[PDB]
RNA sequence: AGCACAGUCUUAACGAUGGAUGUCUUGGUUCCUACAGCGAUGAAGGCCGCAGCAAAAUGCGAUACGCAAUGAAAAUUGCAGUGACUGAAUCAUCAGAAUGCUGAAUGUAAACUACACCAAUUCCCUGGGAAUAGUGGUACUCCUACAGAAA
RNA sequence: UUUGUUUUGUAGCAAUAGUAAUUCGUAAUUAUCCGAAGUGGUAAGGACUAUCCUUGAAAAAAGGAGGGAACGGCUUUGUGCUUUGCUACUCUUAAUACUUGUAUG
RNA sequence: UUGUGUUGAAGCGAAAUACGUGAGUUUUCGUGGAACAUCUCCCUAGUGCAGAUCUUGGUGGAAGUAGCAACUAUUCAAAUGAGAACUUUGAAGACUGAAGUGGAGAAGGGUUUCUUGUCAACUGUGAUUGAACAAGAGUUAGCCGCUCCUAAGGGAUAGCUGAAAAGUGUUUAAAGGGGUCCCCGUCUCAAAAGGGAAACAGGUUGAUAUUCCUGUGCCAAUAGUAUUAUGAGUUAGAUGGUAACAUAUAUAUAAAUGAACUCCUUUACAUAGGCUUUACACUCGGGGUGCGUUUUCUUUGCACUUUACCU
RNA sequence: ACGGACCAAGGAGUCUAGCAAAUGUGCAAGUGUAUAUGAUUCUUUAAACAUUUUACGCAUAAUUAAUG
RNA sequence: UAAAGCUAAAUAUAUGUAGGAGACCGAUAGCAAACAAGUACCGUGAGGGAAAGAUGAAAUAGUACUCAGGAAUGAGCAAU
RNA sequence: GAUGUUAGGAGGGCAAAUCCGCCGAAUUUAAGCAUAUAAUUAAGCGGAAGAAAAGAAAAUAACUAUGAUUCCUUUAGUAACGGCGAGUGAACAAGGACCAGCUCAAACGGUUAAUCCUUCGUUUGGUGCAAACCUUUCGACGGAAUUGUCGUU
């Protein structure tokens, strides 16, 4: 919702920085990954 | 089998008294050397409604002696009294209703 | 009726039971009497149980970091006082 | 770049303004990263670096110097005194553990085990 | 106890990360006299006040805060309208 | 430029699909051997962070994919960059330093980054000179000693 | 220093804003923003009447009252009290200056 | 023990004037690219599959079949694009019909929001679209809420039980505060719809607004000393009205002495019925301004004509 | 009558204890060196080798509730 | 010689750590996990819990160039 | 006894394969089932170490006697228990591994607590670059202790 508790709020912003993907230069030598609407967080 | 109602009364889940919005224990005045030798005269204030029960509370205002202010007792109302009443309490009252007096 | 058994009741999961429990970070900390499911937070103990092999395997000692332990391992093969450093070059 | 060596032997004065300068340096660094400009990005390691350098150097002084006010003195800080596993402090001492009676004492001292020979 | 390891708590070097140089904090700093920074989450009004005051020379009417999602906090600060928020941007980039 | 009926079924050759078989194996399994407690000096566990470009795993803790020291010792590199002509680049060791918020968690609380009380606190020079709302302490039970009150 | 008669102002906010228009290089000018009513939809308030073998929370917080504990200032004797000589004096708001750790949110 | 392998091992596909009765064995060609036998004799076992509604994986006929059927409905032209029934624009025909696919919130979700790209897969037809993919960005509060209070109730303390784990929660408690000896007194959590200090309007962005900007306010707090200034009162606390009661208008109605101990009020409360007042809503007529109809009629039909909190 | 649409791979009388019979082997009124010890054995070797002239098991005698 | 107490060795170790081995298994086997595995994912929760190894000697040889296509791709007299 | 943010300290939690206490089933077998068995087991609660626990006879034996505990071979599937059914089941001696004995209480010591602890100081020397560590006995102070520490056996 709207309403949100901190570190509920900075749990969100983790799960979101985690669902990036793998950057190209690494690459040049990511399985868990969500959707929101697919898997939800459950947390 | 399995437990029956009247047993399942007895662990005070969803059977205790419904009690919220009830006025207080009625219980009359606390022995007190005032009653063991003379009179105590409370006013009563208000007849009030206890949701529990059928009979009228009366609210009635002593004056402590221990020390100056008051003290509010719930008694139950005898029927006749009336508010703006002073009903005596004690060895000594008078035979009167409302009194408190040894039987 | 409409929301019977099924479908329809599932309509209504809303409100949550249970929440992230800052002890274990799982979510198992029921909300309505304040206890861990998974480690029953509020008591001092750890609530495990001998009857889940899975479930003590999963939280034992050595599934983290072992911050300290890992540290005082070998310890025991170089015996240095506490204190002491190489000899200077 | 500077190395642990050189800096050891300055004061605690010129080591507490070399750190505020070098940690200017790296916000500058740093504010120079958020903006459009990349160019110095690679610097920021090095400042770094000399920054954990010079910090290691003036904790360790500083320790030293704490550990030298509290030379004897039998009561220690409980951080400066020794951290041995928690049951290797509370074990008994070894004299405590080889402590003996004035009986039993002067019973070994007087029959002690000897060597010997056989044929 | 005692502690003889300088003080690592936040000071103004940590305090504050960098200026925030998107669109709207670009517009911002001429349309209303305000800078926009990037700092760390355990910074409050008092704290951006005093570092920003005492990384550069200027004073603010007011300081409002957001956390963002990315996990830092940002700050809209209202710089007093006796200096220009354009020449202190141009100063520090 | 011409000719095959179509479908269904059989056989062969070559393919498609699929991932069997064979061959590998920085993995497992079992046995043997040796050592063996971690924690209020704050453990295990959990969160949150940390790289120039950096999601995971691994490593680490505001000194944050690593500091210092010791041994080896020239590479490390995807780019950028950093290195001596060896406390420097990188490994290994790891004793010094440092080790966020929690957690027995212990000031009160907790789907709060909520709220107390007591010391103001910390740093620099050899009594001054600065900067800080920041830093410590305060659980319950018990032991030894001490304190002034009580019959 | 009283009672009757006119002008102004959308009572201040307030027109400077908004809206609907007419123009002008493509930011500016100009004009309007006032004369009366009906229906009862919604909401709230008021004063009531009625119902209960149903009488329909609490605390934080705030206020009022009963009571009458204490009592000027400058100077002075003796041991806070009796005392001598003189009177212009006590609270309340706001600002300022200095101390107080950095004295708004 | 004694052998084969880069002059190609194992495996695999097809085979053979081959051998065996048979399980099989042995050869050829092709593929393969690194190991393989031992039948000389023996030792050893997780040693032989057609089935177990067997286990796991892969694949069929059904079959281009069932089907892609609620929600009345689409059409013309243009743009983009490799490509347009389902992207965009204009025109038309219609729908939802203030009990709305209209605006605000809660629970739940967590970046789906915005901009710019963009189409491998997904968007059960297409797709240039998109809640997909990629890169950036975006959430601003003394006044909106949480935070505080207490409720149904929860946890804990003292005890008392119990091996403990746990169960109950004042059941022999010497359990913080106030004034200056006494008085009162378990702690803590539990409401984003209950109680509750205080904000409005206009504007602004691609995405935030009672949060930003402009203007105007309001609430709480503001320590000690000393100066000024404001007011009252005073030769130790004011005054009017018969009364109900009223009075401090200083920038600002700030001050009308008041201790301990008390007693009240507010907070603070159900339902039903009508009556009534006000604001908002709707509507009628006039005036003004703009637009529309005008083959015919029409002093006409429509729109605007506004005014927040605070004092 | 039930199971089987198809193919690949996996897929089920085993291991230990104890008893007996059968057969092979060694010794024979004896047989088995148990645990353990020693030894210039110690990659193999956790196996091989060894045992200063009443250890024990089974057998060498049976029968009886039993003194025997 | 009870109703008091201490005491090493020979003994045990499906745990942790570190070594060494095997007539063991050889990716449907062997631990569940040879891999980013108690991971992904499921359940309100207690819990449940996978699949997934192999180019080549060398990608410091990972497909240059041309043609046809909007592109994906395809073809080549072109190429490791 | 209380009360003390008085000084100095300890306990709490994790981890369990082996180890020590408690608590405690049923599936199962008996071809049914109830005693019995499963089993003094699983699950549950608590507590330690590198081992733990046991341990120096209120022990065996009946002999020509042995001599703390533990473990191995054996006694021995024996004595015995048991709807005497299913099933269960030790001990002594013997051979080995290892091998270790001790002290409180009680007694005795009062021409003298001869004891112990806290705090503050002194030096006797040593290994460390350092950090730190091992030895040192002269005390002084404040206490505890005769409601009993220490010495002797």
């Amino acid at each position: 919702g709207s309403i949100k508790r901190f570190r509920l709020k900075q749990r969100l912003g983790k799960c979101r920085r985690q669902n990036r993907p793998v950057p190209h230069w690494y690459r040049l030598k990511n399985t868990k990954r969500r959707h929101w609407r697919r898997t939800k967080l459950g947390l | 089998g399995r437990v029956i109602r009247g047993q399942r009364k007895g662990r005070g889940s969803i059977f205790k008294s419904h009690n919220h919005h009830r006025k207080g224990a009625a219980k009359l005045r606390h022995l007190d050397y005032c009653e063991k030798k003379g009179y105590i005269k409370g006013l009563v204030k208000d007849i009030i409604h206890d949701p529990g029960r059928g009979a009228p509370l009366a609210k009635v205002i002593f004056k402590r002696t221990e020390k100056y202010g008051k003290k509010e007792e719930l008694i139950i109302a005898s029927e006749g009294m009336f508010t703006g009443q002073y009903i005596s309490c004690g060895t000594k009252a008078p035979l009167s209703v409302g009194n408190i007096l040894p039987i | 009726g409409k929301a019977g058994k099924g479908t329809g009741s599932f309509g209504k999961r809303n409100g949550k039971t249970h929440f992230l429990c800052l002890r274990c970070g799982k979510r198992s900390y029921h909300l309505q009497k304040k206890k861990c499911a998974s480690c029953g937070y509020p008591s001092a103990k750890k609530r495990r149980f001998n009857w889940s092999v899975k479930a003590k395997r999963r939280n034992t000692t050595g599934t983290g970091r072992c911050r300290y332990i890992k540290t005082l391992r070998r310890k025991l093969k170089n015996k240095f006082t506490e204190g002491s450093t190489p000899k200077p070059k | 770049n500077v190395k642990a060596y050189e800096l050891r032997t300055l004061k605690k004065k010129e080591l507490l303004d070399k750190l505020d300068e070098l940690k200017k340096e790296l916000s500058g660094l740093r504010i120079s990263k958020a903006l459009g400009n990349s160019a110095k990005n690679s610097k920021i390691h090095g400042v770094r670096k000399n920054v954990a350098r010079v910090l290691t150097v003036y904790n360790q002084k500083r320790k030293m110097e704490l550990r030298q006010l509290y030379k004897n003195k039998k009561f220690k800080p409980y951080n400066l005194r020794k951290k041995l596993t928690k049951n290797k402090r509370l074990q008994l001492s070894p004299k405590q553990k080889a402590a003996m009676t004035l009986r039993q004492k002067k019973k070994v001292q007087n029959f002690p085990q000897r060597k010997y020979l056989v044929v | 106890i005692v502690k003889s390891c300088h003080s690592k708590t936040l000071d103004k070097y940590g305090l504050i990360k960098y200026p925030l140089t998107s669109e709207k904090a670009m517009k911002k700093i001429e349309e209303i006299n305000t800078l926009v920074f990037m700092c760390d989450k355990r910074a409050n009004k008092k704290n951006i006040k005093k570092s920003v005051k005492n990384l550069f020379g200027i004073e603010c009417d007011k300081v409002n805060v957001l956390n963002t999602l990315n996990g830092d906090k940002k700050a809209y600060v209202r710089l007093s309208g006796e200096h220009d928020a354009l020449e202190v941007a141009n100063k520090i980039g």
